[PDB]
């Protein structure tokens, strides 16, 4: 089939690649069970302004992205850097929630690389940003004559002056109040401080498996190693940036890694 | 010695290439494969493959 | 004054092991052979800059130095960082305290935290709100200056404070040699040994032979 013939002359003809399949999947994590306070993030009694947006950091918990994913009470859900369905499985270094109310005519300004009177002076967005923003109008929560909302490097709070209040009237469409919330996800190569609802699992060694140490993916023969990791060291590496030991996040230990044998298949005939 | 060193240098730069973005949002293929829905992973992985 | 930081202040850049490799980096560092303002804490602690990561240092047998008031203005109008070590632990704050004119200890605000021969190198840098403090507690032998010899630095702390911090001021137990280097974006070629310890680092923004290295 590979020579395009019916008569194969005497020789040695490479044909394929034998790469041992992995046996099974192995998932390790730190045994933590805190719930990230997503309630106050989305059920805050009073949202900040576009110039005084709050930045409250969450950590050391688990985040159920589905129970917020199904939220139809919100007007928009657009995730730039990552596919929001996989958030429930993705887990990363940190999060940052920023809540504030805007007018309906500004939701397009909130995007990585966009501009506008809001997107530049008082709320710049990062260019390499990875994450997403959620939003919803608040015609029945903020507008009553709501004029207590003002506007003037990204995420700088610069707290005839440019001070100016938004004229909010419950009878407005684009002139309606709109509550917005954005999240930032920095996928550094670091010990993740938050992870989604992923249950830890057992560990097996000396067998091609699918190891997932806090998100570090790959397959190999997880043999025990004597690499003296000084207690501040998390991963290992090699000459050319190849992970070559890790630390089991659920219980400290240092074990080697080697990708199990592959190699082309030659056919003699 | 020079022959051997030339070949080792070539191999080493070849393998080092794997850790470069070339314009992608990452160089760890599985991340793009575990972060983006296919409608965009197509673009990213395309850049990396090129 | 001014003194000659011979080869001081090489800290483990990130949390990743290596072994037997000469891995170059590009991070904040203390350049080689620089001028560290040897301060006379005999029998002082003026306001000093915190520009882009203050290599601090000291060499004190009794830790007279026990305060580190960092910030922009240090006047309780903006969130003012504060560090204290009281005989057992490290104490961190953010709250706005109206301090006196001279930072000294006798011999809205949302975050709190708790936890010669004593060479104690440092580095106090800020990156994306992640305040950092590295360290090394070390036995050495010199009262004069920052001697020859080489020893790396581990990490100790990280904090996501996001404070607008421009300058700072050490705070002593006012009833001693302590210095203040400064850091800027160099590029090192640091060498690891078999056990995984940085035994020898080489700057190359310094001079030609270093660039050939």
């Amino acid at each position: 089939c590979t020579l395009k013939s019916f008569t194969v002359e005497k020789g040695i003809y490479q044909t394929s690649n034998f790469r041992v399949q992995p046996t099974e999947s192995i998932v390790r994590f730190p045994n933590i069970t805190n719930l990230c306070p997503f309630g106050e993030v989305f059920n805050a009694t009073r949202f900040a302004s576009v110039y005084a947006w709050n930045r409250k950091r969450i950590s050391n918990c688990v985040a159920d992205y589905s129970v917020l994913y199904n939220s139809a009470s919100f007007s928009t859900f657009k995730c730039y850097g990552v596919s929001p369905t996989k958030l429930n499985d993705l887990c990363f270094t940190n999060v940052y929630a920023d809540s504030f109310v805007i007018r309906g005519d500004e939701v397009r300004q909130i995007a990585p690389g966009q501009t506008g009177k809001i997107a530049d002076y008082n709320y710049k967005l990062p260019d390499d940003f990875t994450g997403c923003v959620i939003a919803w109008n608040s015609n029945n929560l903020d507008s009553k004559g709501n004029y207590n909302y003002l506007y003037r490097k990204p995420f700088e709070r610069d707290i005839y002056f440019p001070l100016q209040s938004y004229g909010f009237q419950p009878t407005n469409v684009g002139y309606q109040p709109y509550r917005v919330v954005v999240l930032s996800f920095e996928l550094l190569h670091a010990p993740a401080t938050v992870c989604g609802p992923k249950k830890s699992t057992n560990l097996v060694k000396n067998k091609c498996v699918n190891f997932n140490f806090n998100g570090l993916t790959g397959t190999g023969v997880l043999t025990e190693s004597n690499k003296k990791f000084l207690p501040f060291q998390q991963f290992g590496r090699d000459i050319a940036d190849t992970t070559d030991a890790v630390r089991d996040p659920q219980t400290l230990e240092i074990l080697d890694i080697t990708p199990c044998s592959f190699g082309g298949v030659s056919v003699i005939t | 010695q020079d022959v051997v060193n030339q070949n080792a240098q070539a191999l080493n730069t070849l393998v080092k290439q794997l850790s470069s973005n070339f314009g992608a949002i990452s160089s760890v293929l599985n991340d793009i494969l575990s972060r983006l829905d296919p409608p965009e992973a197509e673009v990213q992985i395309d850049r990396l493959i090129t | 004054a001014y003194t000659n930081s011979f080869t001081r202040g090489v800290y483990y850049p990130d949390k990743v092991f290596r072994s037997s490799v000469l891995h170059s980096t590009q991070d904040l560092f203390l350049p080689f052979f620089s001028n560290v303002t040897w301060f006379h804490a005999i029998h002082d602690n003026p306001v000093l800059p915190f520009n882009d990561g203050v290599y601090f240092a000291s060499t004190e047998k009794s830790n007279i130095i026990r305060g580190w008031i960092f910030g922009t203005t240090l006047d309780s109008k903006t969130q003012s960082l504060l560090i204290v070590n009281n005989a057992t632990n490290v104490v961190i704050k953010v709250c706005e305290f109206q301090f006196c004119n001279d930072p000294f200890l006798g011999v809205n605000c949302t975050f709190e935290y708790v936890s010669f021969k004593n060479l104690r190198e440092f580095v106090f840098k800020n990156i994306d709100g992640y305040f950092k403090i590295y360290s090394k507690h070390t036995p050495i032998n010199l009262v004069r200056d920052l001697p020859q010899g080489f020893s790396a630095l581990e990490p100790l702390v990280d904090l996501p404070i996001g404070i607008n911090i421009t300058r700072f001021q050490t705070l002593l137990a006012l009833h001693a040699a302590y210095y203040v280097g400064y850091l800027q974006p160099r590029t090192f070629l640091l060498k690891y040994n078999e056990n995984g310890t940085i035994t020898d680092a080489v700057d190359c923004a310094l001079d030609p032979l270093s660039e050939t290295k």
